[PDB]
């Protein structure tokens, strides 16, 4: 108890130094810990203290909570484990038994990013859309609610999943959802932390007919947001998007709730809203009253969003000397590539500058903060292909960023993955159980053939694909220093008072760097890539640094053959913790992944083209582009299903593996299209089997660096003025 | 040197599958207490931890050798034939020494008291057990047989007849409940199938194509032993935990030698339990069953995973047409695997962890008997006999799903992942239903 | 300022002359002006819906780069490009959208 929330507020002022009670360890989400037991002159002696093997084989992005010696960690498939924070012994476990038939309704893996703690209870959201409260000690269920209202509009397609970490403000659990990649109406709901009753709801986009929803957002939606949404478009049927799935901040200093609103649905601006209107509360930060849920202010970072530039990224609150005077401000690093400083109280725009390379805008308007779009960046209006940097994954993603008041620096894990945007041919066509982005799925993706155009495209993509960590200085709005990496999709950042920053890399290494100059101080091989942010805490008086390891997310699921440029990795999901006198060691594991198997030699050429097309619109999101898996999900080229028509249909059309995530696709594809996909997969396997076998033939048994396209020689950190 | 000896002893212990049957379900390792059914009564595994009072802490090397090779405890009485001491009598001196070192130093001492066997006093006397060893267990030279010219075949034979004890399950037992052949020189009865043990039947390991490994390749045997998932078979039942606890930890050389020895055994007469498929069953299932109860049950419950031709999916769903487990004379294991499903973790060549649901609650006894008869007489299968509802109801009471817990301990492979619920509106029947 | 530095001043020649902007460029300018205000929601919307329909600015399957060139602050006139994200006063941004409405009046 201790009136939780008071403890979380005091955590920002030195109170509770050895606890991690919120998602960002505090209401400010600074992710800064005042524990100086591990410092720069000492972190090099760090050793692994303990580990705990998780029972999932997908990505782990959760941020564990630590309450007075007990670690509550949420894993893939929304499972929760309470372990001993000092020895890593499982105190208890709980799984909500998420149904397997909705796994394809989530954009990007069945991940769970965190939980919340309040008054001796732990609250978390399940992938199917349930908010569950458990006793923090016994682990028994207290209450469980369904967060998606059966009534209300929500659009015709309602693909709702919950993967973010709930936040609790004044005894109210706030939770959003995701699914605008498929088509959904974004909203954030506040439930009672004691009884589970719905306290209020806030819809981030207006309903199709400008009618009241009975929620707390009615006045602002019907008076301000509705006139900014075209006159008639695909937003009325799809939902409009604006899902809040990552950022949910409570500020007790200003007593406000900040929501990071996601992208539109579909991404196509012309399809969604005729290419007209600002589409208010889309790709914006909205601050509302934590009590009644009423709108207070907003700031739209990305008007008329069409590149999947969500403002859902981490929102942080600091105190800075603005105009030679101390001021409580909000710092944001969304997908679009701009670092924003705005006023936390009134929402007034203060400043904004690109922290990475972006070609979609020539800076921001100094008088409004609205981006100065280049005319060609609006590919939807021009109707021409656009090579957008940042791509749909943005310069920043769910990976956490940290703050150090000792150095006054914001450490951001940044990436560079460009995307080719082009409109869907023939107009918008929404598909059941498919990504309804409204763009051409033939143009996206790379090929391994000998076509000079394809060779040049792949070479350029590998040239401008990068990953690094930048120490932004908000006072100067310039990078203090950078730490380069081989590739993107690394873990989050953690900052402590020992001037040390911790981060997990995509090659499977946990690293500790100096917080003042970025010098590498400690490195540890974790046997699998780390995509979750590290946390630190105290148990029995001694400091521990823990992190969840597991390869997953949208990047390995989608980009496939180019997803291992940072180094070879497979998924060995677990939770590890290091202490100053740890004496543990990771047992050996099999790192061969999914090895090639010789396919059938018969395929149809006439069904190639369209077959490829179908694979790019239904199966590429999970099994990788061009039928090459990223190392988490099975590779379809070596699968035994495509060896026959009947087995392939019964697996894809009928969903024989629904209990594990393979759902039926007969609700959107005829058997002929599934057969076309099968022929395309067989042709790809026949093309690539010999090359894959040759690549895996070496001492280690895994493909070499040249096959994985890992970058020999260091690559320049992009920054502005150049990629 | 001591650490190397401990590691070697651990490897030999895993090679002999000591941990599988010397640990009770959800119990301390090597602490015993496992219920083993016997025709006389029920026996319990003794704890073999280095505990000086409960375990074998006071056992010397000579006592260990006597217990393993002759089945004589430190007391002096003879153990029950539940101990595979007829097979462990072939263990070499170096292997026994390494295992003794591992058990005296590498095992954590647990203090669980050995449960007494619940056998009535007239049949609980221990003196006749030695006479059983004298009558049915011949003297065996410990170590590799010095008659096989090929070193790999000799090592495989030592593994099969020594630390690993396949004949304990795969060899028929005689009137004295003893294996009719301890080696390939015994005759065609060596590794020629067995009676149902724990409602599971170990089929023939001989060269007959219908029921044995005649259609199995050496690489097929190696991969099946290492991971349990090949393109035409999938491990289950007792083999499942034999692979999970013991065989998956074997070195590649040992697995290759075992497969070579198995494939090099003398030829055995072919059976008549498998025929040629003319598509009659496939046509019947394509029509819709048309009045065949077994065909209707298969179409509505099983055809989604195993296809209408009984071929399944390679390395994902094992075939039912020509599968020796479906072909064997005794259908007990067939109905057992139908009633209770089975979870298999993903492998390098067989990704996408798979899960048979247990149909003991979805289907009635008559429906499962009908489906078993249909699969036994379908796609050219010629398995004899018929299954009634009484046998199904007997199997549903005496039977339980496999542990799937050995897949998740001290393994370089993936965990055995439990399946998620299908959903509220799920059905295995086709859309026309 | 000398606080965390503001975005640099934009480059371009502001103007409110709309002689030869041509259709689907005035439609883009009015898309830029209906949002961000500076005209209205009631006298700018009829221009946008009616200038983008008569002259097919969007068409849901067609290009017309002139719409994007004008959704931003740019518009061409007599072979010269003028930028509306200049005019830092924001009172010259107004009476420029009004001038665009006046210029579009004979066009509709
Ligand atoms: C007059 O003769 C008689 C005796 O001899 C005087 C005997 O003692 C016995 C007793 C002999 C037996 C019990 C037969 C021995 C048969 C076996 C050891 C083979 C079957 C056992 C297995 C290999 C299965 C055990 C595996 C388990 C339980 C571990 C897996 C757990 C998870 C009998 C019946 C008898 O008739
Ligand atoms: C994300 C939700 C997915 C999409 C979209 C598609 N697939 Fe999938 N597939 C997914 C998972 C998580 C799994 C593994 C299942 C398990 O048991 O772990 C699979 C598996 C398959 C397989 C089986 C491969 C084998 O076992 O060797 C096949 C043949 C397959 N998937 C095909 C397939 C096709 C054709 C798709 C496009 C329509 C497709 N999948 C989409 C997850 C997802
Ligand atoms: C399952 C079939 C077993 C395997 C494999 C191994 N052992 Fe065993 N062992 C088993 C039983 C059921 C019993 C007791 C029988 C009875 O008469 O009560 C035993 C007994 C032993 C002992 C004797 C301990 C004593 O009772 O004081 C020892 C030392 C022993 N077993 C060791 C041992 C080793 C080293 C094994 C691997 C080679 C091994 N056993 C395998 C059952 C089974
Ligand atoms: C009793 C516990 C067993 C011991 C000891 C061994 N095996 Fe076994 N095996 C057992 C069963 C109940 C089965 C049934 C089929 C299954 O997959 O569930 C099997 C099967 C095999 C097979 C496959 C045969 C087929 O599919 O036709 C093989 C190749 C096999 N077993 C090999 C094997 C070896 C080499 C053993 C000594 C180490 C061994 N088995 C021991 C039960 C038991
Ligand atoms: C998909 C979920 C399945 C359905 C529906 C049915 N079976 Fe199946 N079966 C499936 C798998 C993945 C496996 C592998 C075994 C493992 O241990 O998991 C099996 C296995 C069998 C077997 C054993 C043969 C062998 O393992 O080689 C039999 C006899 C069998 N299945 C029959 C069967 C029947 C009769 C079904 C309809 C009731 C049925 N299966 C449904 C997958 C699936
Ligand atoms: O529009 C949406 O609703 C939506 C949702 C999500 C999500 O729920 O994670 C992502 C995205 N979009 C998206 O564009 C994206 O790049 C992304 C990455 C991830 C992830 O978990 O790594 N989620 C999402
Ligand atoms: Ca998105």
């Amino acid at each position: 108890q201790e009136d939780t929330g008071t403890a979380i507020t005091s955590s920002d002022n030195g109170g509770h130094p050895g606890d991690w009670l919120s998602y960002g360890r505090s209401y400010s989400e600074q992710r800064y810990s005042p524990l100086d037991q591990i410092n720069t002159e000492n972190v090099g002696k760090l050793k692994l203290a303990w580990h705990y093997d998780l029972d999932t084989n997908r990505g782990q992005e959760g941020t564990p909570l630590i309450v007075n010696g007990v670690m509550y960690a949420t894993t893939n498939w929304s499972k929760m484990k309470a372990l001993d924070a000092a020895t890593g012994k499982l105190l208890w476990s709980y799984d909500p038994k998420v149904p397997g038939n909705i796994a394809d309704r989530g954009c990007c893996d069945t991940v769970s990013r965190g939980a919340a703690y309040w008054n001796g209870k732990v609250y978390f959201g399940t992938f199917d859309g349930r908010l569950i409260a458990l006793d923090a000690k016994t682990g028994k269920l207290v209450w469980s609610v369904y967060t998606i209202p059966k009534e209300a509009q929500l659009g015709h397609q309602r693909s709702y999943t919950v993967d973010g970490a709930p936040r609790i403000a004044k005894g109210k659990v706030l939770i959003g959802n995701g699914g605008a990649e498929f088509g959904a109406r974004g909203f954030v709901s506040a439930f009672d932390a004691e009884t589970g009753k719905l306290d209020w709801r806030f819809f981030t986009v207006p309903n199709p007919e400008n009618k009241p929803d009975g929620a707390a957002s009615d006045d602002i939606l019907m008076s301000k947001a509705y006139p900014t949404w075209g006159k008639n478009g695909a937003w009325k049927q799809q939902g409009g998007g604006g899902t809040v799935w990552d950022s949910l901040v409570y500020d007790p200093v200003t007593d406000l709730v900040y929501l990071g609103v996601g992208n539109g649905s579909p991404w196509n601006y012309k399809f969604r809203s005729e290419g007209k209107g600002d589409n208010l509360f889309l790709g914006s930060i909205v601050a509302i009253n934590p009590d009644t849920g009423k709108y207070v202010w907003h700031f739209q970072e990305t008007p008329m969003d069409e590149w999947d530039y969500t403002s859902v990224q981490q929102i942080m609150t600091l105190d800075m000397p603005v105009n030679g005077e101390m001021r409580h401000v909000i710092v944001h690093a969304p997908k679009n590539g701009f670092f924003y400083i705005i006023d936390a109280k009134t929402g007034k725009f203060i400043t904004g500058k690109p922290y990475t390379y972006e070609n979609w805008a020539n800076g921001l308007d100094p008088v409004t903060g609205r981006p100065n779009y280049v005319p060609d960046a609006l590919w939807t209006l021009t109707g021409k292909p656009w090579l957008g940097i940042p791509g749909e994954l943005g310069g920043h993603n769910f990976a956490a960023m940290a703050y150090s008041p000792k150095t006054k620096l914001v450490y951001i894990p940044a990436q560079q993955i460009p995307l080719l945007y082009d409109g869907q041919k023939g107009g918008f066509k929404a598909y059941h159980d498919a990504w309804n982005l409204g763009l051409d799925m033939n143009k996206i993706g790379l090929f391994d053939d000998n076509d000079p155009e394809h060779v040049a495209a792949k070479k350029d993509f590998l040239k401008v694909l990068k990953g690094w960590t930048v120490a932004w200085d908000p006072e100067k709005m310039a990078p203090a220093f950078t730490i380069n990496h081989k590739g993107p999709w690394n873990g989050g950042l953690l900052a402590t008072a020992g001037n040390v920053i911790f981060q997990g890399l995509a090659n499977g290494e946990f690293h500790a760097y100096d917080a003042t100059n970025g010098n590498d101080l400690y490195s540890f091989p974790a046997q699998s890539a780390i995509i979750a942010p590290p946390v630190t805490y105290t148990a029995n008086g001694k400091q521990y640094v823990a992190v969840e390891v597991g390869w997953g997310g949208i990047y390995p699921f989608l980009y496939g053959g180019v997803a291992r440029t940072s180094g070879w990795t497979v998924n060995h999901s677990r939770v590890i913790a290091f202490s100053l006198d740890g004496k543990d060691s990771l047992p050996p594991k099999n790192e061969l992944g999914f090895t090639p198997v010789k396919p059938v030699p018969t395929y149809d050429e006439a069904r190639q083209k369209d077959g490829y097309f179908m694979y790019q619109t239904f199966c590429s999101a999970c099994h990788g582009d061009n039928a090459i898996s990223g190392g988490v999900l099975p590779d379809l080229r070596w699968s035994g299903a495509p060896r026959g028509r009947e087995s392939f249909y019964k697996l894809v059309g009928r969903g024989a593996l629904t209990a594990y995530g393979m759902d039926r696709f007969d609700t959107s594809m005829t058997p002929e299209q599934i057969e076309d996909i099968r022929n395309f997969i067989v042709k790809r396997a026949n093309e690539s089997y010999d090359d894959e076998v040759k690549a895996r033939e070496n001492s280690t048994g895994v493909p070499n660096d040249q096959f994985l396209n890992v970058p020999q020689s260091t690559a320049d950190v992009p920054t502005a003025d150049h990629p | 040197a001591d650490e190397a000896l401990i590691k070697r002893g651990e490897y030999v212990a895993r090679l002999s599958d000591c941990i599988a049957c010397h640990t009770a379900l959800h119990g301390q390792p090597y602490a015993g207490g496992l219920e083993i059914k016997s025709p006389i009564g029920t026996i319990y595994s003794t704890n073999i931890t280095p505990d000086p009072e409960h375990g074998i802490g006071n056992y010397t090397l000579e006592d260990f050798t006597k217990a393993l090779r002759k089945g004589i405890r430190k007391d002096g009485a003879t153990v029950y034939p539940a101990m595979p001491y007829p097979e462990f009598a072939r263990l070499s001196d170096d292997d026994i020494r390494a295992m003794y070192a591992f058990f005296m130093h590498g095992v954590k001492p647990v203090a669980l008291q050995n449960k007494a066997p619940d056998i009535s006093w007239p049949l609980s006397m221990r003196w006749p057990l030695g006479m059983w060893r004298a009558m049915f267990v011949p003297s065996m030279t410990p170590g590799v047989d010095k008659s096989i010219s090929d070193p790999e075949v000799a090592r495989g034979e030592y593994l099969v007849n020594g630390p690993g004890h396949c004949g304990e399950c795969h060899t028929p037992r005689g009137f004295g409940m003893q294996v009719k052949a301890y080696g390939t020189a015994g005759g065609n009865a060596y590794l020629a199938g067995g009676a149902p043990i724990d409602n599971w039947i170990a089929p023939s390991l001989r060269s007959n194509s219908d029921t044995g490994l005649g259609r199995w390749s050496e690489d097929d045997i190696v991969t099946f032993l290492k991971s349990g998932r090949i393109d035409h078979s999938a491990v289950f039942g007792g083999m499942a935990d034999v692979v999970a606890y013991s065989t998956q930890h074997w070195s590649d050389d040992d697995l290759r030698a075992t497969a070579k020895y198995l494939k090099s055994m003398p030829a055995v007469p072919e059976g008549k339990n498998l025929g040629q498929d003319d598509g009659q069953t496939t046509a019947l299932l394509n029509k819709g069953g048309q009045g065949n109860a077994g065909a209707e049950v298969y179409l509505h419950n099983c055809a989604i995973c195993h296809m209408n031709d009984g071929t399944g999916v390679n390395r994902m769903f094992p075939p039912l047409a020509g599968n020796p487990v479906v072909i064997t004379d005794d259908p007990t294991s067939l109905a057992n695997v139908v009633a209770f499903g089975g979870i298999l973790p993903p492998t390098n060549s067989a990704p996408s962890a798979v899960a048979m649901p247990g149909f003991k609650n979805h289907l009635s006894d008559q429906e499962m008997a009908d489906v078993v008869n249909f699969m036994r007489k379908g796609w050219g299968n010629n398995a004899p006999g018929t299954v009634s509802a009484s046998d199904i109801q007997k199997l549903r009471t005496t039977g339980a799903p496999v542990s799937t817990a050995g897949w998740n301990v001290s393994s370089k492979g993936w965990m055995a992942y439990m399946p998620q619920p299908y959903g509220e509106d799920w059905t295995f029947s086709p859309q026309t239903h | 300022e000398q606080s965390p530095p503001p975005p640099p001043a934009v480059q371009g020649t502001p103007g409110k002359d709309f002689t030869g902007v041509s259709p689907a460029n005035l439609a883009g300018i009015m898309n830029y002006c209906v949002e961000q205000q500076y005209v209205s929601y009631d006298e700018g919307n009829p221009v946008l819906y009616g200038l983008s329909e008569k002259y097919k600015a969007t068409e849901q399957t067609v290009g017309n780069f002139d719409y994007a060139l004008g959704t931003a602050g740019y518009f061409d006139s007599n072979g010269k490009r003028f930028y509306l994200v200049a005019y830092t006063n924001e009172d010259d941004r107004r009476a420029a959208c009004h001038a665009a409405v006046k210029a579009a009046q004979p066009m509709l």
